[PDB]
RNA sequence: CCCUACAAGG
RNA sequence: GUUAA
RNA sequence: GGCUAAUCCCCCAUGUGGACCCGCCCCUUGGGGUGUGUCCAAAGGGCUUUGCCCGCUUCCGGAUGGGCCCGCGUCCCAUCAGCUAGUUGGUGGGGUAAUGGCCCACCAAGGCGACGACGGGUAGCCGGUCUGAGAGGAUGGCCGGCCACAGGGGCACUGAGACACGGGCCCCACUCCUACGGGAGGCAGCAGUUAGGAAUCUUCCGCAAUGGGCGCAAGCCUGACGGAGCGACGCCGCUUGGAGGAAGAAGCCCUUCGGGGUGUAAACUCCUGAACCCGGGACGAAACCCCCGACGAGGGGACUGACGGUACCGGGGUAAUAGCGCCGGCCAACUCCGUGCCAGCAGCCGCGGUAAUACGGAGGGCGCGAGCGUUACCCGGAUUCACUGGGCGUAAAGGGCGUGUAGGCGGCCUGGGGCGUCCCAUGUGAAAGACCACGGCUCAACCGUGGGGGAGCGUGGGAUACGCUCAGGCUAGACG
């Protein structure tokens, strides 16, 4: 079956693509704790229909572009800013770990 | 191959008597009747209290002495019995048991285990009609240790037989002493075993 | 030294200079009918095509561009013609599009 | 605020029957009372009951313990003389059926919480089902 | 630690160095006598210790030692190194291994034989 | 094409061939596409050939083509008889 | 070789 | 001065 | 430059059908159907010659093989922290069997990174193998699978398939042949040479068997393969003898000089017969083919063995290799002499300074035995990187203190969802190996057949205690 994955859309700066942010939890290989591991798929929105927020289904497809073999297949639910922004954030944090840093 | 050296000599340092000749180790003679301490030249001085591995070492040095198998045989028989279901240290005195030039011995178509050895090297014996000259042939419940027709007349063998008339065998052991021919019946129990052993002490040997 | 079997050089060369000849009258025709039908010239473009519709499956016959590439050609072909008439003239000799 | 609702309860009877208490009071918790359901059961305790401490719901644990005994230290064997938390908040610990352990060869017990709900490691055996492991009792 | 930090930084596997840098990790290695000295053991003991200093095919020039009593080696004398280090003398960590080579076995040996590169003497 | 033939699993003086469904292009003794029957050209056991005959009809059916060795075994096996 | 097995001394 | 008992 | 055949090439026709454009229908990414228009087929050969065989054309499907794509998993360094322009996406083309920045034109300004991008180092990955109680560690030689390469780099042609180890072209290095213009070549195929190295074999036999290519067949090719040769390199089986034999030769070692040891060991008697010598002598091989039958089923017939005059049988028949390490403790096994911190031993602890069970020899002893030792390397013991299974007051270890970002963690009650978690069924889990059973070589090693396995991932269905998420409530934490 064609994979299908449930993530937030924290991208639309692309024509007709989005990017969607998937996670996913499960026991860690040697230590058991359950530990959340994460991914960022370019997925295909020809009618441009989703928006930044949106938690949309994706799913296996023929590819469209290099690094972009996923279709948006529907929305979930929306207006999920919350998830959005713990990604900018983080993103934010990280331009302050080098010899370019700033923000405490 | 074997051991092919003084005998007696192994007897002397085991302490106990192993029967290596056959006759003669029933004379007033095995040695263990006239200095029954170890041999060379401080073999008369005070003993001195071995070691829990030194136990071992010979009481195995002793199990296998009796046999006359290498180290090498000896050891791929005891990992066989450990691996096999059941009280190993009975399972591998079965296998010990079973082997062809052993039973030779137990059916007294030969006087010593050495002895048997020779006798199936040389092809005067046979199992279920053919041949065998491996000593180390495994012996199945069932089979028929008898002396090859051929050989049924070697005066080593009619002795042999001749001092079988009347004699009890091994109660896992069945013998026709006029069709010079055996049979292994069953593998024998611990309990049909009187050897100066405690296996035991072996397989701790083999867990160092 | 000497595997005779360079026989098989010498003939990928023949080969060769076949399937060459063959897609170069392909591909001058196709260029010259999109041309005509980029202008309106329907009835003198459509017979071309055709040409290069025949040229094109007749070379699919053997190895020189044997398959689907085959039927890709066509397909472009009849695309680029019907599309550049349509903005213009009318299917005239419709020697090769369907009605 | 606790961070362990259910190790605290496992530590508060570890500590009481160290010191012999007669009973010992935990917060309440529907959780921690069906856990407290099983010790009763399995005798490791006399028995609990709801009761009211400064108007704050809580589970009075009943202890117990076995006789006075001889020589120096007279002090009673203890019936709970193990219990341990194996699951816990980051590092929780989930069993199938095939993999639930068998406490000191039965004469102890496990405690998972399954979707059949909370069971012993015997229930839980029994009927078919593995779980979150949350303890071991002996 | 905690899980997380072990989930985090995990542990370290950590390696050995090798008592031995006869490279490839080869069982021996060959090379040629540069020196031919005598050194002194330490603190406990004294002796005039026989070590030589061999410039090796696997580009290296260790001291290694030249057990035994007998001993033929010179400047130039080609010999096998095995490793095995000298107790006594710190930095000798190869042995010179007797009878390969232009390295003599040890004479009239006839005990442990086989150590020291020595035949077998007829007996009768 | 794909074909029926034998495939070496003996052992020095001593061959046991395992009657295969391998792509033709295949190393002998390589992966087959599925076992069908064994043979043991000494019969040094009273069991010295064997065949799925109904899968070998299957495979024949779809145009295995076998070693003309792989078809006297079979055929001593029944495959071919029609009654 | 004098000391005590030495080093250092004669 | 060192090394031992 | 000229001549010429065909299953070579081309034109026309026939159009079962198929390809393409447009339309409609079904279906849903380019899947299937249908209508008009257009475009597209072909090769002959053999004879037991009026009818069969080999083959050719188009189409649909099967079978096998493969391309491309996606989830997850895949070493060390953060003394590598920021990386990116075909870079990320778009529209339209080119290219391919086919998707795709794969390539191009143009437009947009994006993509990636502490869940470790980028850089550096190392390395083909698996099935497995070794070790370990397990978890795990280490590993990837032989065999099987996948990938990559063919002196180094780039490139396409031919073809179903290659960007092709024994095909082609160019550049580079090198070798050889040159009449100096210019050419030829590539063992990481088998064998062999040489160099490097501690170290790794025959320029062997055969195509008999299995397998492959071409052929209607006969049959031809096949260093693939089946065998033989060399190396205790490993594993397994075997020998160097068996029984008798003295209060105990001699020699040699100890000694209290009485005697003790080597030791039934030898000698010697008798018995059996490794080697060898004769005679017999294989299995692996029954197909293809041929005859009957119908070129089918079925039934007959003939040819064929490298290994090899080997295995194995039967007869005769000699008493007929033993070495190596070790003996202070760990660790099984002690005395004498020599030596005198010397010569030397030594895995760690240590031993030798004039009576050394530790050095060197000897007698004796212990261990293993066609081996025994040594060196190197891997796992173990080492819960000594601790997940199972460790620690930090003084042993190595609390950050000099705070604030607080990401992250990790989260009180009591109810409800929704069902991500984690648990349950059933089912698909997958190649063979070999491992395990068990039985069986074939006299055993075994080796090998055959059969049995049993599971994690993981996919699919359908189910559960909801706990963790998660959403929604509501609470007041015991927190804050006011
Ligand atoms: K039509
Ligand atoms: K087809
Ligand atoms: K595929
Ligand atoms: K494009
Ligand atoms: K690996
Ligand atoms: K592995
Ligand atoms: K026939
Ligand atoms: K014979
Ligand atoms: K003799
Ligand atoms: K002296
Ligand atoms: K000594
Ligand atoms: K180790
Ligand atoms: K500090
Ligand atoms: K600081
Ligand atoms: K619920
Ligand atoms: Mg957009
Ligand atoms: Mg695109
Ligand atoms: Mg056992
Ligand atoms: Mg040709
Ligand atoms: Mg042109
Ligand atoms: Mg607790
Ligand atoms: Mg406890
Ligand atoms: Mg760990
Ligand atoms: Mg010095
Ligand atoms: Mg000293
Ligand atoms: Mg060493
Ligand atoms: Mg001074
Ligand atoms: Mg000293
Ligand atoms: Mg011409
Ligand atoms: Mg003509
Ligand atoms: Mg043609
Ligand atoms: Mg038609
Ligand atoms: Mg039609
Ligand atoms: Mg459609
Ligand atoms: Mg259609
Ligand atoms: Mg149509
Ligand atoms: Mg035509
Ligand atoms: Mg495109
Ligand atoms: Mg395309
Ligand atoms: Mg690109
Ligand atoms: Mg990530
Ligand atoms: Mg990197
Ligand atoms: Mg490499
Ligand atoms: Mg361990
Ligand atoms: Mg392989
Ligand atoms: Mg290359
Ligand atoms: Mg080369
Ligand atoms: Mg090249
Ligand atoms: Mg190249
Ligand atoms: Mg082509
Ligand atoms: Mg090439
Ligand atoms: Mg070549
Ligand atoms: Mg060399
Ligand atoms: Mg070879
Ligand atoms: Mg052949
Ligand atoms: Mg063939
Ligand atoms: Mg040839
Ligand atoms: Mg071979
Ligand atoms: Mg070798
Ligand atoms: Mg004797
Ligand atoms: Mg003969
Ligand atoms: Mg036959
Ligand atoms: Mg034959
Ligand atoms: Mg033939
Ligand atoms: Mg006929
Ligand atoms: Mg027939
Ligand atoms: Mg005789
Ligand atoms: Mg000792
Ligand atoms: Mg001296
Ligand atoms: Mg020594
Ligand atoms: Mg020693
Ligand atoms: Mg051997
Ligand atoms: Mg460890
Ligand atoms: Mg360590
Ligand atoms: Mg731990
Ligand atoms: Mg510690
Ligand atoms: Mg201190
Ligand atoms: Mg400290
Ligand atoms: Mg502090
Ligand atoms: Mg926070
Ligand atoms: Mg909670
Ligand atoms: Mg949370
Ligand atoms: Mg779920
Ligand atoms: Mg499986
Ligand atoms: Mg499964
Ligand atoms: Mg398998
Ligand atoms: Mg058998
Ligand atoms: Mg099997
Ligand atoms: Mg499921
Ligand atoms: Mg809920
Ligand atoms: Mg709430
Ligand atoms: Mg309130
Ligand atoms: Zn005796």
């Amino acid at each position: 079956p064609k994979k299908v994955l449930t993530g937030v859309v924290v991208s639309d700066k692309m024509q007709k693509t989005v990017t969607v942010l998937v996670e996913r939890q499960f026991p860690h290989p040697l230590y058991g704790k359950v530990i959340k591991r994460s991914k960022k798929y370019l997925a295909h929105d020809p009618e441009e229909k989703y928006k930044l927020g949106d938690v949309v289904e994706i799913i296996e497809s023929r590819p469209i572009s290099k690094r972009k073999r996923f279709r948006v297949l529907r929305l979930v639910e929306s207006g999920r800013m919350d998830l959005v922004e713990k990604y900018l954030i983080r993103r934010q944090n990280y331009e302050s770990l080098s010899k370019r840093g700033g923000k405490a | 191959g074997r051991y092919i050296g003084p005998v007696c000599r192994l007897c002397r340092r085991e302490g106990v008597k192993l029967y290596l000749k056959g006759e003669r180790c029933y004379s007033p003679k095995c040695a263990m009747e006239r200095r029954p301490y170890p041999p060379g030249q401080h073999g008369q001085k005070r003993a001195r209290r071995p070691s829990d591995y030194a136990v071992r070492l010979r009481e195995k040095q002793k199990l296998r002495r009796i046999y006359g198998i290498s180290e090498r045989q000896f050891r791929n028989l005891f990992e066989e019995a450990s691996k096999k279901k059941g009280v190993t240290g009975s399972v591998f005195l079965g296998l010990l048991e079973s082997r062809l030039d052993n039973v030779v011995y137990r059916l007294g178509f030969a006087v010593s285990r050495r002895q048997a050895r020779q006798l199936v090297r040389h092809g005067h014996i046979t199992v279920n009609g053919r041949r065998v000259d491996l000593p180390s042939y495994r012996v199945r419940p069932g089979d028929e240790i008898a002396v090859a027709e051929k050989s049924r007349n070697l005066e080593l063998i009619r002795q042999n037989l001749e001092a079988m008339k009347g004699r009890k065998v091994g109660p896992w052991l069945s013998l026709d002493v006029e069709g010079m021919k055996g049979k292994f019946l069953r593998l024998p129990d611990r309990e049909d075993l009187a050897l100066p052993v405690n296996e035991q002490l072996v397989i701790e040997f083999y867990s160092r | 030294r000497n595997l005779s079997a360079l026989k098989r050089h010498r003939q990928s060369l023949k080969r060769r200079l076949r399937n060459k000849a063959k897609k170069s009258a392909i591909k001058t025709l196709s260029k010259k009918a999109i041309q005509l039908a980029q202008e309106g010239k329907a009835e003198e473009a459509l017979k071309i095509m055709r040409k290069a519709e025949s040229l094109i499956d007749k070379a699919a016959k053997g190895s020189t561009l044997h398959k689907n590439a085959a039927a890709r050609r066509k397909s472009r072909l009849m695309r680029k013609v019907r599309q550049l008439l349509e903005a213009a003239g009318a299917p005239l000799i419709g020697g090769g599009l369907s009605a | 605020m606790l961070t362990d609702p259910i190790a605290d309860m496992l530590t508060r009877i570890r500590n009481a029957t160290r010191v012999y208490k007669e009973s010992t009071d935990v917060p309440a918790s529907r959780f921690k009372e069906e856990i407290l359901r099983i010790l009763a059961r399995e005798g490791f305790i006399k028995g609990y009951e709801r009761v009211d401490v400064d108007g704050k719901p809580y589970l009075r644990v009943y202890l117990k313990y076995g006789p006075r005994r001889q020589g120096p230290d007279p002090r009673p064997e203890q019936v709970i003389h193990h219990i341990r938390r194996i699951s816990k908040p980051g590092r929780r610990v989930y069993v199938g059926v095939k993999e639930i352990p068998r406490v000191r060869r039965g004469l102890g017990i496990a405690i998972l919480s399954t979707s059949k709900g909370v069971l012993t490691d015997r229930e839980a055996r029994k009927l078919g089902v593995g779980g979150e492991l949350i303890c071991e009792v002996w | 630690p905690t899980i997380n930090q072990l989930v985090r930084k995990g542990r370290e596997k950590v390696r050995k160095k090798s008592k031995v840098p006869a490279l490839k990790g080869a069982p021996f290695r060959r090379g040629v006598c540069t020196v031919v000295r005598t050194v002194t053991p330490k603190k406990p003991n004294s002796a005039l210790r026989k070590v030589a200093k061999v410039r090796l095919t696997s580009g290296y020039e260790v001291t290694a030692y030249i057990p035994g009593e007998g001993h033929n080696l010179q400047e130039h004398s080609v010999v096998l190194i095995r490793g095995g280090r000298v107790k006594d003398l710190p930095g000798v960590r190869y042995h010179i291994v007797r009878g390969v080579y232009d390295a003599a076995g040890v004479k009239d040996r006839k005990k442990s034989r086989s150590k020291y590169g020595t035949k077998k003497p007829k007996e009768a | 094409m794909v074909k029926i033939r034998l495939a070496r699993f003996g052992s020095k003086h001593n061959p046991h061939y395992r009657i295969v469904v391998t792509d033709a292009r295949r190393k002998r003794d390589g992966k087959y596409i599925e076992k069908i029957g064994y043979y043991d050209p000494r019969k040094t056991t009273p069991d010295w050939l064997k065949v799925d005959v109904e899968r070998a009809r299957y495979w024949l059916s779809v145009g295995a083509q076998p070693t003309d060795t792989a078809r006297r075994l079979l055929r001593q096996a029944g495959v071919f008889r029609q009654e």
